[PDB]
DNA sequence: CAGTCCCTGTTCGGGCGCCG
DNA sequence: AACGGCGCCCGAACAGGGACTG
């Protein structure tokens, strides 16, 4: 006989077909014994936990760990057995607070539910399915088995369970107070106001209070009452917030698993520290498959690594959101695909900071990157403020409007102004639209064996102007590049090319200025320094212009 | 007062599990205040975790409209009860629906909110909404009653539209009537002040039984079509020539009489692109040929009501963008071009969105279908934007593509 | 006409950070 | 040695289209 707590009961069922957990205990140490006996008989007193026996033929393992930063010891179920027999939960946590999307509050409160999990009851017909042992000796008494009444810290179903019974008992008091603004993540309650500080703690303790009506108790040793508060990891001033101290681990000898918790670090303090840099430390992340293994700093990780922990030496912080203010976002290039972002209100105070280093695609430009980056900064913007950033651009207007006019892919960019501020983005060369009159017209051409690997590229002109370079261990369309690159080569300053590969063609058309390949680069690079390229496609194999005549060169 | 008209998924076929998208401060509180009242109203219900299904949802504001209309993507849940709304019971399309004059669209949907869903599939209708920087958790709901934007809600709706609709067709024995998802298409040959009259007397007979008010015109008869056409210039050079080889030789995948021998023979050397050519007897007698050709319609290209419809959009520039809808490759059903719509020479991605919604309009009235799209975007860039333009009650499928434009072949 | 290749694209699961 | 959430950077597995060979 167990009082039922006034948190309505979420029903829970399993997947059909399937029965309960029966798996067999974990032998652990003696001072785990000695610090869950207790819990089990004070969790027994308090309705918690129900005592059960013969008539339950499961059984789950448990384990406990020390709670940071604190006495009090934490018990987790494993239920990894459980969860796999358990019915899905749409998770009810669609992301993560960031303090940037806080308003200016006058008075503000850090709240913490004591046992979260172990306040919310569990469905009625649910309880028989959480059996576990409990042996007093490590091996002497049997010990009588318990059940959960509860949440237990480990199942898939705790958390989305106690955030949605968290928000039903919430709803009530927000309807009481819709000037009151509550921040619900998981059990941590952040509660603000713009009230005078001695009728903001009026509020507090009814809010305590109405809490307590479905057994959530609010204790005083995590109760915060001024500033610094310390939440999501952050730490809140009455006007600006900022990151809790980072620390890097500074090893003599780095090995695949340093750099993880490095890189990692960094991309949780490029969120405030302007200009980080993860892309020399991250290339030294690929191709091995060893977390132990050693790797020597490179020239260039060691610089990007010595430039981060200077950015690190002198405190940042970030303001809070005006929502009477207009939102600002400016990027700038950092070189080698790196882009680093500023989000604000007021110039030099900073919401937030962020970087988009992503390298999608082979062969790209610094436009579609910037494009990607907008796009980023964009979905990043409406999540914390629910609105899009006017945005300030190192891009000409007119660059821009060649660009996204005259590519072939639907691209746009909001509400933007250009900033000068090198390095500019540009267009580093761009395709004629019609053929150069007086132009050498280069018909170009390449073949490749499927099984020698063994290729020809070369090229003839109208002038008479005629090459063919055997390549060993090639492909058909490395050769076609390769005969684009003998054109180019070969050239004056303006030229026309005519090529039947459709694969050559979308790569050069699409304007790259850098790329994986090697081959593509030269022919960047190449194209760079002429002044007027023309680009023209024929059908492969029906006898147009000196395309036929190529192709019995090359083949 | 009603029972439930019991619906099943398609068998081997769970519920959709989508993730809510982040949505803009506007939409968020529009939504909080649509659902609020349909709460209050009954039509939607708080659900908690234990409903392992969710679909998106947002809001729209339709043409020349200020009032925010909730919008459910029920594109997973729509094909995942497809055995429903196609086998069971099915709405017969009107082949005379596109040779009328004026047919205008009417929002019904609001008509489905008073007919109870059967209690074992609300719980399929589970949708979240979001909070601004993750302030609360996600607000989940689910539908008590028949559900805008479903395809099921016309179908079990469809024995009562029947009875609504009976005074007003035999009054009126010409006048053609369509119903597709939350519109009504009513179509007549009757003059503008005829028709939008006869629309009223529509409206009053619905009333008699909150955007009734609006009414989207089309014309049907006024739909052209984009033939393939072949430039005419008073000299050639060797790059025209070369680009009409090309365009005719992509040609003859469609049209299997096209010859390019003749054209082919001017460019026999190896010339400068510039170089003029002139036009020899036989080139001009296989041009006129082929000109003739493409004005002749394709061989065997009808439509299969058992296969879906794809529709290709391109790029063109400069406000222009072509489309093609087809069931099967080179059997186009029909071909058309679109040119200074809203956004042009600004915004691609407003454009393209109005494309969209253009084209599948079109395949509502046409084939009673809409078109799976292959989209000429980047994935990031459509589902960053598309919302902020969607002005639709329905959301048709489609995918991303990336074709360079080897040679122009529907805009010169 | 199939069956491959070359190439480039997306999807996904795991590594790390961080929150509870 | 647990659960859920979001973010990044990584590689393996997979899909799809030109193009060549039997
Ligand atoms: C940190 C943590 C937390 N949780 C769940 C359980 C309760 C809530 C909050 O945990 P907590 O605040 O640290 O401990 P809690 O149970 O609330 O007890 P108190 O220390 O607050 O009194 O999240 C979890 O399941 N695993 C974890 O590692
Ligand atoms: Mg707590
Ligand atoms: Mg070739």
């Amino acid at each position: 006989m167990v009082p039922i707590s006034p948190i309505e009961t979420v029903p829970v069922k399993l997947k059909p077909g399937m029965d309960g957990p029966k798996v067999k205990q974990w032998p652990l140490t003696e001072e785990k014994i000695k610090a869950l006996v207790e819990i089990c008989t004070e969790m027994e007193k308090e309705g918690k936990i129900s005592k059960i026996g013969p008539e339950n033929p499961y059984n789950t393992p448990v384990f406990a760990c020390k709670k940071k930063d604190s006495t009090k010891w934490r018990k987790l179920v494993d239920f990894r057995e459980l969860n796999k027999r358990t019915q899905d939960f749409w998770e009810v946590q669609l992301g993560i607070p960031h303090p940037a999307g806080l308003k200016k509050k006058k008075s503000v409160t850090v709240l913490d539910v004591g046992d979260a999990y172990f306040s919310v009851p569990l469905d009625e017909d649910f309880r028989k399915y959480t059996a576990f042992t409990i042996p007093s000796i490590n091996n002497e008494t049997p010990g009588i088995r318990y059940q959960y009444n509860v949440l237990p810290q480990g199942w898939k179903g705790s958390p989305a369970i106690f955030q949605s019974s968290m928000t039903k008992i919430l709803e009530p008091f927000k309807k009481q107070n819709p000037d009151i603004v509550i921040y619900q993540y998981m059990d941590d309650l952040y509660v603000g106001s713009d009230l005078e500080i001695g009728q903001h703690r009026t509020k507090i303790e009814e809010l305590r209070q109405h809490l307590l009506r479905w057994g959530l108790t609010t204790p005083d040793k995590k109760h915060q009452k001024e500033p610094p508060f310390l939440w999501m990891g952050y730490e809140l001033h009455p006007d600006k917030w900022t990151v809790q101290p980072i620390v890097l681990p500074e090893k003599d000898s780095w090995t695949v698993n340093d750099i993880q918790k490095l890189v990692g670090k960094l991309n949780w303090a490029s969120q405030i520290y302007p200009g980080i840099k993860v892309r020399q430390l991250s290339k030294l992340l690929r191709g091995t498959k060893a977390l132990t293994e050693v790797i020597p700093l490179t020239e260039e990780a060691e610089l990007e690594l010595a430039e981060n922990r200077e950015i690190l030496k002198e405190p940042v912080h970030g303001v809070y959101y005006d929502p009477s203010k207009d939102l600002i976002a400016e990027i700038q290039k950092q070189g080698q695909g790196q882009w680093t972002y500023q989000i604000y209100q007021e110039p030099f105070k900073n919401l937030k900071t962020g970087k988009y280093a992503r390298m999608r695609g082979a062969h790209t430009n610094d436009v579609k990157q910037l494009t990607e980056a907008v796009q980023k900064i964009t979905t990043e913007s409406i999540v914390i403020w629910g609105k899009t950033p006017k945005f300030k651009l190192p891009i000409q207007k007119e660059t821009w409007e060649t660009w996204w006019t005259e590519y072939w892919q639907a691209t746009w960019i909001p509400e933007w102004e250009f900033v000068n501020t090198p390095p500019l983005v540009k267009l580093w060369y761009q395709l004629e639209k019609e053929p150069i009159v007086g132009a050498e017209t280069f018909y170009v051409d390449g073949a490749a064996n499927r099984e020698t690997k063994l290729g020809k590229a070369g090229y003839v002109t109208n002038k008479g102007r005629q090459k063919v370079v055997p390549l060993t261990n090639t492909t058909n369309q490395k050769t076609e590049l390769q005969a684009i690159y003998l054109a180019l080569q070969d050239s004056g300053l303006e030229v026309n090319i005519v090529t039947d590969s459709q694969y050559a063609l979308g790569i050069i058309q699409a304007q790259p200025d850098k790329s994986e390949s090697e081959l593509v680069n030269q022919i960047i690079e190449q194209l760079i320094k002429k002044e007027k390229v023309y680009l023209a496609w024929v059908p492969a194999h029906k006898g147009i212009g000196g395309n036929e005549q190529v192709d019995k060169l090359v083949s | 007062p009603i029972e439930t008209v019991p619906v099943k998924l398609k068998p081997g076929m769970d519920g959709p599990k989508v993730k809510q998208w982040p949505l803009t401060e506007e939409k968020i509180k529009a939504l909080v205040e649509i659902c609020t009242e349909m709460e209050k109203e009954g039509k939607i219900s708080k659900i908690g975790p234990e409903n392992p299904y969710n679909t998106p949802v947002f809001a729209i504001k339709k043409k020349d409209s200020t009032k925010w209309r909730k919008l459910v993507d029920f594109r997973e849940l729509n094909k995942r009860t497809q055995d429903f709304w196609e086998v069971q019971l099915g709405i017969p399309h009107p082949a005379g629906l596109k040779k009328k004059k004026s047919v205008t669209v009417l929002d019904v949907g609001d008509a489905y909110f008073s007919v109870p869903l059967d209690e074992d599939f609300r719980k399929y209708t589970a949708f979240t909404i979001p909070s601004i920087n993750n302030e609360t958790p996600g607000i989940r709901y689910q539908y008590n009653v028949l559900p805008q934007g479903w395809k099921g809600s016309p179908a079990i709706f469809q024995s009562s539209m029947t009875k609504i609709l009976e005074p007003f067709k035999k009054q009126n024995p010409d006048i053609v009537i369509y119903q597709y998802m939350d519109d009504l298409y009513v179509g007549s040959d009757l003059e503008i002040g005829q028709h939008r009259t006869k629309i009223e007397e529509l409206r009053q007979h619905l009333l008699r039984w909150p955007f009734l008010w609006m009414g989207y015109e089309l014309h049907p008869d006024k739909w052209t079509v984009q033939p393939i056409v072949l430039p005419e210039k008073d000299s050639w050079t060797v790059n025209d020539i070369q680009k009409l080889v090309g365009k005719l030789n992509w040609a003859s995948q469609i049209y299997p009489g096209i010859k390019v021998r003749q054209l082919s023979k001017l460019l026999r050397g190896t010339k400068a692109l510039t170089e003029v050519i002139p036009l020899t007897e036989e080139a001009e007698l296989e041009l006129a040929e082929n000109r003739e050709i493409l004005k002749e319609p394709v061989h065997g290209v009808y439509y299969d009501p058992s296969k879906d419809l794809i529709a290709e959009i391109q790029k063109q520039g400069q406000g222009q963008w072509t489309y093609q809808i087809y069931q099967e490759p080179f059997k186009n059903l029909k071909t058309g071009k679109y040119a200074r719509m809203r956004g042009a020479h600004t915004n691609d991605v407003k454009q393209l969105t109005e494309a969209v919604q253009k084209i599948t309009t079109e395949s509502i009235v046409i084939w009673g279908k809409t078109p799976k799209f292959k989209l000429p975007i980047q994935k990031e860039t459509w589902e960053t934007w598309w919302t902020e333009y969607w002005q639709a009650t329905w959301i048709p499928e489609w995918e991303f593509v990336n074709t360079p434009p080897l040679v122009k072949l529907w805009y010169q």
